[PDB]
């Protein structure tokens, strides 16, 4: 069964940063590039960017240029995001993403995701 | 930056009555990347179609996407009392994308 | 009687990616193994095939020598029977290989302030490569069952990816230069003695 399991919630000052977790099981991390969203309460999803996993390639989303840092521990088998310069707008639920295949990477879509963290700026 | 509008933005459907979602494109989208997810609060979305036009492991033949260039939309042979749900759609494209929709929301009547 | 043009290699300006390594033939010469062996700069000389010591005096008909550059943590990736990313994707050796790995800390030359990108390696492959098989091909790698159109951006990916060599790098992720030695007997008089 593949999983991918976040960080716990997390209470942050304007103006400081968060960092938020999301780790790969049954999986080979290599085999696809992770990617971040965020959901506001009642809101719609929030792209905010990505990274693929054994490029480096992290191209962000405009809106969160130079906001947002993307990278992974391929020791660990888990992706990392840290947000920057937090403001109290930023309150959110933020989810980790993937395909899931086994040598071939097969999937297009996103078949599995974290269960989500909570980042609350206050 | 691809836009995509979503309508209607809230649906009511009796449970076992035929559905339809709808989202255009702001322009001339490419391709068709335009995977659909089901959402249900207190979850993360999930995988229903990619490609616009394939079923993801799992999927209930009841679910089917279709349309293309602009005009794409999702499609419910008939609700389940499990299908009132938030949907989402998303635009792989070339990168520099993966935009989501508004998003629509269908309520039982 | 002439030297074999061994500086050609090891004293070379430039090093290719490993993606691609530059192989150069060396042939109707006389070599010696002698001078890198006790030159006591490499920081790794080592055999699968006949001991260095024993190697000088043994003549072969062909011996070939890949240039190339990579991590030093990768260094070990070089040898009969592995796996990884470099042995399987840029590089591989063959199970009866006869022949020497000689390995350079080229930091200090390599090495760049803001970084050396210049050195590629290969990320994606469909498929484990052949012994001695060398593929300088940059057309988009798939990574799924939709059809690649060719255009980078998902599920679509450059095959090559620069290195992060950096002079403050540890020293696993310190840039290494790095020389195969091959050898042969085909059924040919012998070329290169020493
Ligand atoms: C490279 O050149 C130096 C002289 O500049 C020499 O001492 C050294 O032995 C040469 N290395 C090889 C492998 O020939």
């Amino acid at each position: 069964q593949m999983q991918l399991v976040q960080s716990g919630p997390e209470v942050k000052k304007p103006g400081t940063s968060v960092k938020v977790s999301c780790k790969a099981s049954g999986f080979t991390f290599m085999s696809s590039a992770v990617q971040w969203v965020r959901q506001a309460r009642g809101q719609r999803l929030e792209w905010i960017g990505w990274i693929v996993i054994g490029s480096g390639n992290t191209n962000y989303a405009q809106k969160f240029q130079e906001r947002v840092t993307i990278t992974r521990d391929m020791s660990t088998s888990t992706a990392y995001m840290e947000l920057s310069s937090l403001r109290s707008e930023d309150t959110a639920v933020y989810y980790c993403a993937a395909p899931y295949c086994s040598s071939i990477s097969c999937n297009d879509g996103f078949d599995i995701w974290g269960q989500g963290t909570m980042v609350t700026v206050s | 930056e691809i836009v995509l509008t979503q309508s209607p933005g809230t649906l009511s459907l009796s449970p076992g009555e035929r559905a339809t979602l709808s989202c255009r494109a702001s322009q001339s989208v490419s391709s068709s990347y335009l995977a659909w997810y089901q959402q249900k609060p207190g979850q993360a979305p999930r995988l229903l179609i990619y490609g616009a036009s394939s079923r993801a492991t799992g999927i209930p033949d009841r679910f089917s996407g279709s349309g293309s260039g602009t005009d794409f939309t999702l499609t419910i042979s008939r609700l389940e009392p499990e299908d009132f749900a938030v949907y989402y759609c998303q635009h792989y494209g070339s990168s520099r994308g993966w935009t989501f929709g508004q998003g629509t929301k269908v309520e039982i009547k | 009687t002439n030297l074999c043009p061994f500086g050609e290699v090891f004293n070379a300006t430039r090093f290719a990616s490993v993606y691609a390594w530059n192989r150069k033939r060396i042939s109707n010469c006389v070599a010696d193994y002698s001078v890198l062996y006790n030159s006591a700069s490499f920081s790794t000389f080592k055999c699968y095939g006949v001991s260095p010591t024993k190697l000088n005096d043994l003549c072969f008909t062909n011996v070939y020598a890949d240039s190339f550059v990579i991590r030093g943590d990768e260094v070990r990736q070089i040898a009969p029977g592995q796996t990884g990313k470099i042995a399987d994707y840029n590089y591989k050796l063959p199970d009866d290989f006869t022949g020497c790995v000689i390995a350079w800390n080229s930091n200090n030359l390599d090495s760049k302030v803001g970084g050396n990108y210049n050195y590629l390696y290969r990320l994606f492959r469909k498929s484990n490569l052949k012994p001695f098989e060398r593929d300088i091909s940059t057309e988009i790698y798939q990574a799924g069952s939709t059809p690649c159109n060719g255009v980078e951006g998902f599920n679509c990916y450059f095959p090559l990816q620069s290195y992060g060599f950096q002079p403050t790098n540890g020293v696993g992720y310190q840039p290494y230069r790095v020389v195969v030695l091959s050898f042969e007997l085909l059924h040919a008089p012998a070329t290169v003695c020493g």
